[PDB]
Formats: C-alpha cells, structure tokens, sequence
C-alpha cells in the first residue's frame, strides 16, 4: 500500500516510490535498482596498453 | 487428518440456496 | 419543467422520506456469510493434510 | 430582495444542505450496493485489512 | 490457605510424614482459595466476521466487520 | 481440530511439529507420560483432540 | 463535544498534546404515578346516581 | 496407508460446483 511506478533508461527499468511522514508533514520519494554481476571466464579479457 | 464440521455444511448449503430463492400472465412471471 | 428525468427501480414513500431499493440489497448478507464459510473451510482444510 | 451574489449564494449553500441531509442513508446503501456488485474487491470492503 | 500449605512444604524439615487429615484440609483450603480468582477469559469474535445488517452500519463509522487488528506501513524499511 | 499435550511431554521438540506441513517428516518425536516416582503411565500419544 | 486548536510555522505536531475524546451523558428519570381514584356502592348507582359522564 | 481426509474433497466439489456456476427471447437468456 504505497505508491509507486517504474521508469526506463537505456534498456533499464528503476522502480519510484512516492510516501509521506504525516506527523512531521513531509513528503518523499526513493527510486532503487539492484545489480548482478557474473564473470565467467577470466581468460577471456583484460587490459591493454601500447608497446613500446 | 482435518476434517469438516456439519454447520459449515449446513451453513454452505443453506446460503447457496437462499441466495438463488432470492434473486428470483408471462409477462408477469418474470422478475 | 425541469429538465431533471428520474429512474427508479422500485420506489415507496414510507416515513415521509423517498425510499428506493434494486436487486442486490437483499442478498447481501448470505452472500458474504458463503465468502467467509468457503475461506474458512479452505483454511482448515490446508492446515493438516494428511 | 439578494441585490448581490453574496446575497445569493448563502441561500443556495443553506438549500444544499437542507436537501442533503435527509436523503444520505437512501443513496448510502445505493453506493454500497453497487459497489458490492461490480468492484472486483468489493465483497469484502469494511475489513479489507484485517489479521 | 496459606499456613496449610507452608505447613506441607516446611514439614520434611523435622523429617516427620503428613497425615490424611491433613492433607485433606490443605486441599479443602486451597481449593477454597481457588474458587475466589477465576478468569473465564470470554472468547471474543474473529475479526473478519461480517456484523448483521440489522445493526444498521453507516459510512464514516466503518464497523462493517467486528473490530480487529490493523496493519502497520512505512515507507523506509523495505519489509516486503 | 487441535492436538493437546503436556508441557513435559512436548517440550524441546516444537520445532518439529510447528513445522509438519511444510516439511515432510518421516516420523514425530514425543515422550510418555510419567508420575512423580519417574514411572511410566501412559504412551506417546496426544493426550486428545479438541471438538 | 468541543475541541481546541495548535498553531505551528510548519505543520509539524509531533511532540505536541492531541486532542481527546471525552464523552458526557444527561440522565433523566422517571417520575411518582398520578392518580385519581373513585367509589361508589351498587345501589347508589341504581337510585341515587345519574349523569355519571 | 494414505487417506483423502473430507474437508480436500468437499473443496474439490465444491469449487468445480462454483466454477460452472459462475461462468455461465431464447437470445437473452445467453451469455
């Protein structure tokens, strides 16, 4: 019971939430996203840099 | 095991069919 | 006139108030007594299968 | 004789009221009727938070 | 009440045995003491049970349903 | 339906029978029922059901 | 019932007093029974009564 | 052995009761 959305950017979705504190009469919003990342095989990458 | 007791029977029973008595020369047959 | 045309599905004047009435208010209260016997027994019944 | 507006309009708030407050539990039950009806969550409305 | 069964938790000090007598009185005693402090707590209703239409409910009062208990929100703490 | 035990009986094993619908226990553990001299009176079983 | 008001820059009522909700009642009772009682003998009414209304 | 204790099957009826029930001048009369 709180209201919320999701929004787009570069193929990634982020989800808004917009709440209030009622006593202190304030109002707020939070927008979150969660990464994962996996590495499968280290011996397919690096870091490269001119020769000499 | 669970098991079921007779009022709640009764109670299904009993609220199934009221509820269909309730919600209902020719002409004034119909509701 | 007024342009104001009413449409009642039954209607009666009993205390010197309008009162009008359709076909739901009556079956109300069997209605949601089945809800809550179906989600009762359907509790019960999940809590201890075998 | 309501020369003014403000004259005017106190009369129809008073009228308003007059009007409305004998016929509310008739259009009461009118709403709760068609509500319990067709909203998909309505059967259940007065106690849809409860535990 | 009280000197009866002080007496009963105290006489295996002077190594003697209660008699039958007597064990009846602290019994009787207590029993009496008992009787005074009941609870019969009075189950109340559920909680989603639909009060009649006869009670003639109204809008701004709820009340459709006994009272019960009621859910806390916050928007801070991701519970869910 | 609820079971009735004894808090002698049943007790240090709630763990397994607050959980016997979601998990699939071969077997419920549960102790006999003793006097004051540490004989045994009665078996295993729940003492009753509730109606 | 009556109520009293806050008065605050911003809204904020938090650590501030609210408002209950004390309740009164007016009792009223009943009264002694009024009565007025008559008697007469059977052969007054027959000899030495008319106009009884 | 297993056993089917009554309150699963009173459900099973019931709700495949429910289910027909629910979902459905010759004309008016269709859904």
């Amino acid at each position: 019971s709180i209201d919320s959305a999701v929004a787009t950017y570069e193929g990634f979705s982020i989800r808004v939430h917009k709440y209030a504190d009622g006593d202190a009469n304030v109002q707020k919003m939070r927008f979150d996203l969660l990464p994962a990342y996996v590495c499968f095989n280290p011996h397919m990458g690096g870091q490269f840099f001119g020769n000499p | 095991p669970a098991v079921m007791n007779q009022a709640l029977a009764a109670l299904l029973q009993q609220t199934s069919a009221d509820i269909q008595e309730v919600t209902g020369m020719n002409r004034a047959d119909m509701a | 006139h007024i342009p104001l045309i009413p449409v009642y599905g039954k209607r009666w004047f009993i205390d010197d108030i309008e009162r009008v009435e359709g076909h739901i208010a009556k079956a109300m209260d069997p209605q949601r007594l089945y809800n809550l016997q179906v989600s009762m027994l359907a509790d019960t019944a999940a809590q201890d299968p075998g | 004789m309501a020369e003014t507006l403000e004259k005017k309009h106190e009369r129809i708030m008073l009228r308003f009221d007059r009007a409305y407050s004998p016929q509310k539990e008739v259009r009461e039950k009118c709403i709760e009727a068609t509500r319990f009806a067709r909203v998909p969550g309505g059967q259940w409305e007065g106690a849809t938070a409860a535990g | 009440a009280v000197g009866y069964q002080l007496l009963l938790r105290m006489l295996s000090d002077y190594s003697l045995e209660p008699t039958p007598q007597v064990l009846s009185n602290a019994q009787r005693s207590y029993d009496a003491l008992m009787t005074d402090t009941l609870v019969v707590p009075s189950m109340r209703r559920r909680g989603d049970f639909p009060v009649g239409q006869g009670n003639k409910y109204d809008v701004f009062t709820s009340d459709r349903y006994y009272p019960g208990d009621l859910p806390l929100i916050d928007g801070d703490i991701p519970n869910a | 339906q609820i079971p009735i035990v004894g808090m002698e009986q049943i007790r240090g094993l709630e763990k397994h029978w607050e959980a016997r619908n979601k998990k699939r226990p071969a077997f419920l553990p549960l102790r006999e029922v003793r006097d004051k001299s540490g004989n045994i009176i009665a078996g295993a079983t729940p003492a009753g059901y509730t109606q | 019932h009556q109520f009293s008001s806050l008065r605050t820059p911003t809204g904020d009522i938090s650590g501030q007093n609210k408002n209950n909700l004390i309740s009164g009642k007016a009792t009223g009772r009943v009264g002694n029974y009024i009565t007025v009682a008559v008697e007469y003998q059977q052969l007054e009414e027959a000899i030495k009564l008319n106009q009884l209304e």
